[PDB]
């Protein structure tokens, strides 16, 4: 983690960080853990992440990991603290639109983030519009948000 | 009819436009509906407060579209413990004109006002005109034989 | 667990018959006061509210932490029209959306007392668009199973898919008691 | 007390084995599902008219009466009642069946209805106005259109048609073609429906657009019959052309109720040609001499004064007599139905009045361009 900015993986609430679209085999937990276990989705390749915080919390980066077989993100689109359904990333404004790059995709690419919109996140929503290599789903691994609480 | 003038405050205008700022944010663009409270002086209607209702509905179908009535009656008891004299007049949408459900919707707010008042309260900042539209349920006895059918009827409508 | 459910009662005409003693409507009275009640024990922050299923849908209760009110709504529950299926689920489902605590879980009880008279495209894609947003409906298949059986069954099986275990397809065959057939049913387990 | 069904089972007046399905829905308990079978049932096309119908309610409906759907329950016995064809026991028969569907008003509008169809047939006009006078006020209690709507207006329609009011028929009519669908109706009855309201918008007292009756699609029904001469009567009266009227009488004449009040017809459509003089003319030309009253109308100009007067008392039009110079100064008239062009005339009309509001829009502005806030 970058110096300062510690990793928010465990201030998250883990029981009510939901998902939507997602395949029974490989599921949310498995996504924050830290192994080879992934987040696939079975509707679609599209796929909306929801992520509630226990404490309001900053994000300074984000390490939102895919394998290289093409299952990888290529299109996020994030969303802080909304009052999503799959049709409003279709046309919305995001917090930070970010096409996270085959570097930023591996399991050492860290993707910046603007910290000036990202400051008061009590709940964050991801969603991966496109991956890199147009199959049917997607693949995740230990997305972690890097940042420091609000305190 | 039963209204002659509705008078909408700055009070409402302000709020309206928070309630559709504040869900209207990156969730989504669409219309919010809250519920419009105020007094009854002569036959002029006095829309003085409003509180926001949760609310959705189907882009596609008309038919499909919910309004949290349980949350109306708990924050209409909340406002009415502040300001007693303040009963619900009717209710708002940010709807840039009508919508077709919007017939159903009045029928709704009929058991909590008779005589409910739709203003649509238009967040966009019109260059000409007032951004109120007051309109009231009426019952249209069509003379072609065409059965009779509950039509909205423009009220006019002062800041 | 803490998840909020609404029940979608079904007030259409065929409730009116006894297949279910003594009156359908009244089987799914008793019905609904035990699901109900199962919910709230499971977890006391559960949320529960009624819609109906009628010629067009009306929600009578949204999600409360509260049981009489429900049976409280479901007494003057009076069997008229006809069931839309359709229209039902989808304005459950926009409760559902706006539930007073979002760390709850989709659900929604369906009491299908009536044939859906859609195409089976209708029922299919409706199913992919609660899958999308992980929410889960337990439909009851009691009344015309014969001619419902079907329908439903692209519904759990596109919503629930390969080892779902999210959404249950009960049909209870006609008998004394159909909430007599939910103390064992996966519903309330 | 099943038995009935039980004997119609091997030896019934139906097909035994509609019996038998029937049969099954009873022990099954699908109480409502038994009644799409028994509607299907009670409208039977072997033995409608065979006494052995009426038996089917004493004996089979009679007994889970008390748990079906009470508009359901009525229009059931309405074909119950049809079999039988005694009237003084038919009321009681619909007045112990009035009382038991209570609870739904639908129901209870039907059963009024239904006494009201029988009590007509018998001539006690007297009563039935107190029914229909009843029965109306409920119905509009009752929110939107229901499936009783259509056969009340039949009802009532029926009732100011032996009484003779033809503008009340008038009214009523239109209420029913507007409750039920056009299509569903055989084409015989569209043909008849369509002739006698036709024929009672000339009778009426107050009945002056035309237009909107000639766009009815009942009328369309009409269009190659040989009672085509009444959509041509129609079409002289929406254009006020008397002598196409006259020229007409050798086929509306033949009819005896409009040739029993010609001299009532001839006034309307001497009426309804003051309006189509006054709404030809210009706003600029809209004075009328009594030569072109008395010419255009066929009547006496001695008589174009009280011909206006008509007019004026009813508000067809609106102006004023100037009877020195034997002049009508012509200000309003009732604003009648205009065909796609003369809309398309009407916003021709638009485009010079925008141009000329946005010409001094622009003129004020810049005249007044300093001092404008």
């Amino acid at each position: 983690i970058p110096k300062g900015y510690m990793d928010l993986m465990p201030f998250i609430n883990k029981a009510g960080c939901e998902c939507l679209n997602e395949s029974d085999e490989h599921g949310f937990d498995n996504c924050l853990r830290k192994d080879t276990t992934f987040l696939e989705s079975d509707c679609d390749e599209q796929l909306l992440i929801t992520v509630a915080f226990n404490q309001p919390v900053k994000l300074y980066s984000m390490k939102f990991q895919g394998p290289d077989n093409g299952q990888g993100p290529k299109y996020v689109k994030i969303f802080i603290n909304l009052p999503m359904d799959f049709e409003e990333a279709e046309r919305s404004e995001p917090t930070q639109a970010l096409e996270l790059t085959e570097d930023d995709i591996k399991e050492d690419g860290i993707v910046p983030l603007r910290y000036v919109k990202f400051q008061n996140v009590n709940s964050v929503t991801i969603f991966v519009q496109s991956n890199q290599g147009e199959e049917e789903t997607t693949r995740i691994s230990y997305f972690t948000f890097i940042g420091t609480p609000v305190q | 009819l039963a209204v002659q003038k509705v008078v909408v405050h700055p009070l409402v205008l302000l709020s309206v436009v928070d309630h559709f700022n504040r869900i209207g944010k990156v969730g989504n663009q669409k219309r919010v509906v809250g519920v419009l409270l105020g007094s009854w002086q002569k036959k002029v209607l006095d829309v003085s407060n409003s509180f926001a209702v949760p609310f959705d509905e189907d882009d596609k179908d008309d038919s499909v579209w919910f309004l949290d009535h349980d949350y109306l009656e708990n924050m209409y008891g909340m406002f009415k413990k502040v300001n007693a004299r303040e009963r619900i007049v009717g209710w708002y949408h940010t709807g840039p004109k009508l919508h077709k459900n919007d017939i159903a919707i009045n029928e709704l707010m009929k058991r909590y006002c008779p005589n409910s008042v739709l203003v649509i309260i238009d967040v966009k900042p019109k260059d000409l005109g007032l951004p109120t539209e007051a309109y009231i349920s009426v019952e249209e006895v069509h003379d072609d034989g065409t059965p009779t059918s509950k039509t909205f009827e423009h009220v006019t409508s002062e800041i | 667990v803490l998840e909020s459910t609404m029940v979608c009662v079904d007030n259409s005409e065929y409730m009116r018959n006894g297949d279910f003693l003594p009156t359908r409507l009244q089987a799914q009275q008793d019905a609904v006061n035990i699901v109900c009640h199962s919910k709230t024990r499971s977890n006391p922050e559960n949320n529960v509210g009624l819609i109906t299923l009628a010629n067009d849908c009306e929600v009578l209760t949204t999600l409360t932490p509260d049981t009489g009110r429900i049976l409280s709504k479901l007494h003057t529950v009076q069997p008229k029209g006809k069931i839309t299926f359709c229209t039902g689920i989808r304005v459950a489902h926009l409760a559902l959306k706006h539930r007073q605590g979002k760390n709850h879980k989709m659900r929604i009880i369906a009491f299908v007392g009536s044939p859906v008279e859609d195409n089976e495209k209708d029922l299919v894609k409706l199913a992919k668009r609660l899958k999308k947003e992980k929410v889960n409906v337990d439909i009851i298949n009691f009344g015309e199973e014969e001619v419902n059986t079907e329908k439903l069954t692209a519904f759990v099986n596109t919503l629930n898919g390969k080892d779902g275990t999210g959404s249950h397809l009960v049909t209870v065959p006609p008998g004394p008691s159909l909430a007599d057939a939910l103390i064992s049913s996966p519903i309330l387990a | 007390v099943p038995g009935f069904l039980q004997q119609s089972q091997n030896s019934g007046p139906g097909q035994p084995a509609v019996w038998h399905r029937l049969e099954e829905l009873y022990t099954k308990k699908l109480w409502h599902q038994l009644t799409l079978q028994v509607l299907d049932f009670v409208q039977d096309p072997c033995f409608a008219q065979g006494d052995g119908l009426i038996k089917l309610y004493e004996n089979f409906i009679s007994e889970f009466e008390h748990r079906v759907n009470p508009l359901s329950l009525v229009e059931i016995i309405l074909h119950v009642v049809r079999q039988m064809t005694d009237p003084n026991v038919a009321l009681t028969f619909l007045e112990k069946t009035r009382e038991k569907v209570k609870s739904s008003d639908e129901a209870v509008i039907l059963c009024k209805t239904a006494i009201g169809a029988l009590k007509l047939n018998i001539g006690d006009l007297q009563v039935t106005k107190e029914t229909i006078e009843d029965v109306e006020e409920m119905l509009n209690n009752l929110p939107g259109v229901t499936s009783v709507h259509s056969r009340f207006y039949d009802l009532s329609s029926k009732y100011y048609q032996t009484i003779g009011n033809h503008a009340s028929y008038y009214k009523d009519a239109l209420r029913f073609l507007g409750c039920v669908d056009i299509k569903d109706l055989p084409v015989s009855e569209q043909q008849e429906r369509a002739f006698t309201l036709g024929l009672a918008g000339l009778l009426g007292e107050g009945v002056f657009n035309f237009g909107e009756l000639l766009m009815h699609p009942v009328l369309e029904s009409l269009r190659n019959t040989d009672r085509q001469w009444l959509i041509d009567t129609l079409y002289a009266f929406n254009s006020g052309n008397v002598e196409r009227f006259q020229t007409l009488k050798t086929a509306w004449g033949q009819q005896p109720d409009l040739a029993a009040n010609e001299a009532q017809l001839l006034r309307k459509i001497q009426l309804l040609c003051l309006m189509e003089m006054t709404f030809t003319r210009p706003a600029n030309h809209r004075q009328l001499t009594f030569e072109e009253i008395a010419k255009s109308a066929k009547i006496t100009v001695n008589e174009v004064e009280l011909l206006v007067m008509k007019a004026l008392s009813v508000g067809l039009v609106k102006g004023s007599i100037d009877e020195v110079d034997k002049r009508v100064h012509m200000t309003w008239v009732q604003p009648r139905v205009l065909d796609l062009q003369q809309i398309k005339g009407m916003k021709d009309r638009l485009e010079f009045w925008c141009t000329d509001v946005k010409s001094m829009e622009m003129l004020v502005e810049h005249q007044a361009h300093d001092i404008l806030t």
